RNA sequence: AAACUGCGAAUGGCUCAUUAAAUCAGUUAUGGUUCCUUUGGUCGCUCGACUUGGAUAACUGUGGUAAUUCUAGAGCUAAUACAUGCCGACGGGCGCUGACCCCCUUCGCGGGGGGGAUGCGUGCAUUUAUCAGUGGUGACUCUAGAUAACCUCGGGCCGAUCGCACGCCCGGCGGCGACGACCCAUUCGAACGUCUGCCCUAUCAACUUUCGAUGGUAGUCGCCGUGCCUACCAUGGUGACCACGGGUGACGGGGAAUCAGGGUUCGAUUCCGGAGAGGGAGCCUGAGAAACGGCUACCACAUCCAAGGAAGGCAGCAGGCGCGCAAAU
């Protein structure tokens, strides 16, 4: 499931490598799982304490730090491998005609595989990060699903 | 531009700087300091607008390099050096000192101290640092490196330090009941209590500040400098004692005065 | 010549922008280092505040660490063998960061037996012949001998790791960037990660 | 011992040109047919190469060895010294003096 | 005076050609990096000479070219220019290796506890690897601590510098400065990013896409994040809520005119930010430049000449021509 492609998948905070007395079974083959809380209120997921996946770009077990701007959104597409799109649908006003009108900017964030309970129409919140990408810039934080999928 | 900017526009200085528009096209831009560009206040403003010792750019430059004048304890010789708050001003031969405070509205304001008084300064501590050899220390909000401080010295406390020395000799705690005044923003020298302090994770950390008459008004947790422990101030206060009179009350003064003088 | 912009190429919607201002000089790039093998030669460059970048074009030697029992020594650069980005780049004798390469095994081996006093290496039908080890050995107290004792009580490792210490080269990874430090640092190859790359060096052999 | 020499247009010749001609290069600070304006101000400069040839309007010449026909026109009288050494170590240098 | 050295010329001034989510405006962040100068700290923490070396200026003398803020060979001479570098602190501390010595119920054996000569490494600045968790944040792979090493010959620091006033105590020993220096914070900032907001046009309805378009892995380079660029993968990304394409007599904003209430038009123009010096391209020095009153080649245009060559870019201040309805010493 794990260890896909040409390079070796770790996490640079632990030592997964420690020499124990016996080498055998009975407290050794559970390696240590890197975490942290990202504050701002939001609380860390099981999901990513017990898991099993590797990255480098997660808000959670990664290198990546959460400030500035937090926002929210509806999951449009999930198409692309670990990221995905979200839309913000904003009202603008004018100043001339005293009525308003709709808009939308949809913008690529990125999604960790610890949220993957996640269809189209969720709604989420996200983070501002260093630019992970091209055009990604923003962390899901948590995830809430929409109405119905009672299953 | 290709570098730092080396003019400075007279239309485009501070206006605590509190110059007038036909004279110059160009205004005093200060060497680099401790304070910044727009929170300070240059020598040649101050000896040329305020004392009126000088009336031309040359007369403060011959009584800067005279050897007359001293900041906080040490000889300046730069007519252009940055001057903020409660920098210590002494003229030796004439027996003058004054403390830069915030007065009621937003400017500085001349205020002759006491020379007793003029041994001493307050100032804000900034963050706390921890150096080589397991040194704490400390960054002062006019950029004072002091090694070794006190163990109950917090991040918006403020300390006392002789300026013959260096060291701290007492300090205030940062908290309710304490005498505090603003740095900066639309408030502006008004010495009040602090009541609240609202905690908000990620953005700026507003507190509510009550004035000694009934007034209060909120700033945010930078704009914070703490000067009393409760109900005595630890430093002389100028006229009116920071209370931000109102145009009704101002106007009923004014003309008050002007009937008494005749 | 070599530009790092970001205005050279097409919008998030496929559009094309036209670039209004001309290349700038903090927008630089530089030409790769190719770090080579060989007697060692560092060139400095430079950069940005005045500071000096060493550009290491050849080396010999490296400070590798072997974090089993946590030493660290100097060790000479055999050959690469493994290189996870480009195929053609172990055909040239490359160095890059997070590389494959083989290093000698004898300044740990020595390590092993001064520390450990358990023989590495020194494989059946040759024993130790120039008579040092044993001189090590003997004029020992009985409370320095029971150090030892209680120290080789466990005296085990991987048996990869042996067998790269009887073939005298052990399979290391390099953690610095050669292009930016001038140095060859790094780690040695254990665990999983000797088995991995051990099926991904037999994999691309076959 | 030959060195140095100005061309027929008047271009002075580079050491280690290897031509019997005129070939332009760039010149900069520590150079020489150069003395820079700018601080690391180069210019391209066009001079005389190093091989010798009829076509050239002056050539200086040293003398390294002594003979025994004295001329008048070189050896004739010995200047004086103008200026002599001003560094403690070249004075105990050129005196042989000790410490002392 | 001259000249070497160091610093500044990257500031200021003029113009609106390019540029339609590009610039810019308000609001955020560098927990994703460099910073000249000033300010404050550090500058006998490292265990290993009462002052060293040779080159060049200025100067003297002698020359070429029709010609330039053009220059070669010859003879001296200085550094806060280029370099090489010691003594003290400094007698013992902290860790590995340790010859060995001493105390005892246990007879010795076995075990427990103290002294240790000798040998190696020692701090800050860089890099790798491992362990624990003084001070702080809403949150670190943060700072500090410990272990094992590294420490680039184009090489980190730990003062071979200068002046004024005078000197006490038996040759040693002192006061105030100037300059220079690794690191750390601050000041001036710059730079890359987050959210929102730009004139007209459907006789532009689909656009981009192994000539990177979208994302993932690992690297190169860059002061740092990032298809910025490489090698491999999947077919992604925007769009009737107007993408894309074209035009603009488009630099953007603070603002100006008119105005009951709403609006319409302008903003080349003194303050702020951006772009350029004929137009593209490349670069040395420097902290900061893709600089043009810096350099290097192309084309358009153009100056002097013994015809071999040499020398430049007023959208700076005055001034002149052209263009013009239209603008000064």
């Amino acid at each position: 499931d794990i260890q896909t492609e040409r390079a070796y998948q770790k996490q640079p905070t632990i030592f997964q490598n420690k020499k124990r007395v016996l080498l055998g079974e009975t407290g050794k083959e559970k390696l240590p799982r890197y975490y942290k809380n990202i504050g701002l209120g939001f609380k860390t997921p099981k999901e990513a304490i017990e898991g099993t996946y590797i990255d480098k770009k997660c808000p959670f077990t990664g290198n990546v730090s959460i400030r500035g701007r937090i926002l929210s959104g509806v999951v449009t597409k999930m198409k692309m491998q670990r990221t995905i799109v979200i839309r913000r649908d904003y009202l603008h006003y004018i100043r001339k005609y005293n009525r308003f009108e709709k808009r939308h900017k949809n913008m690529s964030v990125h999604l960790s595989p610890c949220f993957r309970d996640v269809q189209i129409g969720d709604i989420v919140t996200v983070g501002e990060c260093r630019p992970l990408s091209k055009t990604v810039r923003f962390n899901v934080l948590k995830v809430t699903k929409a109405a119905g999928t009672k299953k | 531009a290709r570098g730092p900017k080396k003019h400075l526009k007279r239309v485009a200085a501070p206006k605590h700087w509190m110059l007038d528009k036909l004279t110059g096209v160009f205004a005093p831009r200060p060497s680099t300091g401790p304070h910044k560009l727009r929170e300070c206040l240059p020598l040649i403003i101050f000896l040329r607008n305020k004392l009126k010792y000088a009336l031309t750019g040359d007369e403060v430059k011959k009584i800067c390099m005279q050897r007359f004048i001293k900041i906080d304890g040490k000889v300046r010789a730069d007519i252009t050096y940055p001057a903020g708050f409660m920098d210590v001003i002494s003229i030796d031969k004439t027996g003058e000192n004054f403390r830069l405070i915030y007065d009621t509205k937003g400017r500085f304001a001349v205020h002759r101290i006491t020379p007793e008084e003029a041994k001493y300064k307050l100032c804000k501590v900034r963050k706390i640092f921890v150096g080589t050899k397991g040194i704490p220390h400390l960054v002062t909000h006019d950029a004072r490196t002091i090694r070794y401080p006190d163990p109950l010295i917090k991040m918006n406390d403020t300390i006392q330090i002789d300026l013959e020395t260096g060291k701290i000799t007492d300090f205030i705690k940062f908290d309710t009941g304490n005498l505090c005044m603003v740095t900066g923003g639309a408030n502006l020298g008004r010495i009040g209590v602090i009541t609240n302090r609202e905690r908000h994770p990620g953005s700026f950390d507003v507190v509510h500040v009550k004035d000694a008459n009934g007034n209060s008004f909120a700033t945010r947790l930078s704009n914070i400098f703490v000067i009393g422990k409760g109900n005595k101030p630890w430093i002389s206060l100028p006229r009116g004692k920071g209370i931000r009179l109102t145009i009704a009350e101002e106007r009923d003064k004014r003309l008050a005065a002007k009937q008494s003088s005749g | 010549g070599i530009s790092r912009d970001n205005w050279h190429k097409r919008r998030k919607t496929g559009g094309k922008r036209k670039p209004y201002h001309k290349k700038r000089k903090y927008e630089l790039g530089r030409p790769a280092a190719n770090t080579k093998i060989g007697p060692r030669r560092i060139h400095t460059v430079r950069v940005r505040g005045g500071n000096k970048k060493y550009r290491a074009l050849r080396l010999d030697v490296g400070n590798f660490s072997w974090g089993s029992e946590c030493c660290t020594r100097k060790t000479r650069i055999i050959d690469v063998v493994y290189n996870a980005s480009n195929n053609e780049l172990v055909r040239t004798k490359t160095l890059v960061k997070n590389c494959i390469v083989l290093i000698d095994s004898t300044p740990y081996r020595q390590w092993y037996e001064s520390h450990y006093a358990l023989p590495l290496g020194r494989k059946k039908g040759a024993k130790l012949t120039p008579e040092e080890e044993e001189i090590l050995n003997k004029k020992r107290s009985k409370k320095i001998q029971k150090k030892y004792d209680e120290r080789k009580k466990n005296a085990k490792i991987s048996s990869l790791l042996e067998e790269q210490f009887q073939q005298g080269k052990l399979l290391a990874c390099i953690a610095s960037r050669p292009g930016q430090c001038g140095r060859a640092d790094g780690y040695v190859l254990e665990g999983k990660e000797l088995e991995f790359y051990l099926r991904k060096i037999k994999a691309r052999k076959g | 011992r030959i060195s140095g020499g100005n061309d027929k247009q008047g271009f002075p010749m580079k050491q280690g040109v290897l031509t019997h001609g005129r070939v332009r290069l760039l010149l900069s600070k520590g150079h020489s047919c150069y003395r820079p304006r700018r601080t690391g101000e180069r210019k391209r400069k066009s001079v005389r190469g190093c091989i010798v040839d009829a076509n050239l309007s002056v050539l200086n010449l040293v003398i390294v060895k002594k003979g025994e026909k004295d001329i008048p026109g070189l050896t004739d009288t010995t200047v004086p010294r103008r200026l002599g050494p001003k560094r403690a170590s070249r004075i105990r240098k050129l005196f042989n003096l000790s410490k002392e």
